[PDB]
């Protein structure tokens, strides 16, 4: 989320 | 080990993929969370388990996933995927 990784 | 799957979505927006991965997590950006019906069979060819280096014209930067984020975010609606088989 705010790191880095993700949901598309 | 690539393989494209050429994901354009349009109108509806969103995608329907997850990932995660990069040098934060020690690792490369693999699908890990994968909706039915979603991109997985939207695109005919998407499928968690799959190790992602590549979108739009093979780009996963180095850094965290995000770096793939930054690519799949601002590219187009279109979402090329090059995967490789952990």
């Amino acid at each position: 989320e705010e790191v880095q990784d993700t949901r598309l | 080990g690539i393989r494209k799957v050429l994901l354009l979505k349009e109108d509806h927006e969103g995608l329907g993929i997850s990932i995660t991965g990069g040098k934060e997590h020690g690792v490369p950006i693999l699908i890990s969370e994968i909706h039915p019906g979603q991109p997985a069979d939207r695109c005919g060819g998407l499928h968690v388990g799959d190790a992602i280096l590549a979108v739009n014209g093979v780009n996963l930067r180095d850094t965290k996933h995000k770096e793939a984020v930054t690519i799949l975010s601002q590219q187009r609606g279109e979402i090329e995927f090059e995967v490789v088989y952990v």
